[PDB]
């Protein structure tokens, strides 16, 4: 069936991607914010999770 | 010079005032203990004021 699948797999695959997301550095010296917020002090932290 | 293998221990690093210059890069000196670190590389020189 190709109706049933396509809203199904498209679904999955924009859920993959959003989870994805969250491994890009958007610019920044990392991706998880906790390494800056155990790393940095909170006045350049606050420049990086911003 | 290369320094592993061991506890580090810069509470007489901050504690003393001789220096004249602390300003850390990247880390910072408040968190910079309790933090482990594979290697810890030392360079030393002499420059001008």
């Amino acid at each position: 069936l190709g109706k049933l699948q396509d809203v199904v797999n498209q679904n999955a695959q924009a859920l993959n991607t959003l989870v994805k997301q969250l491994s890009s550095n958007f610019g920044a010296i990392s991706s998880v914010l906790n390494d800056i917020l155990s790393r940095l002090d909170p006045p350049e932290a606050e420049v990086q999770i911003d | 010079k290369r320094i592993s293998n061991c506890v580090a221990d810069y509470s007489v690093l901050y504690n003393s005032a001789s220096f004249s210059t602390f300003k850390c890069y990247g880390v910072s000196p408040t968190k910079l203990n309790d933090l482990c670190f594979t290697n810890v590389y030392a360079d030393s020189f002499v420059i001008r004021g």
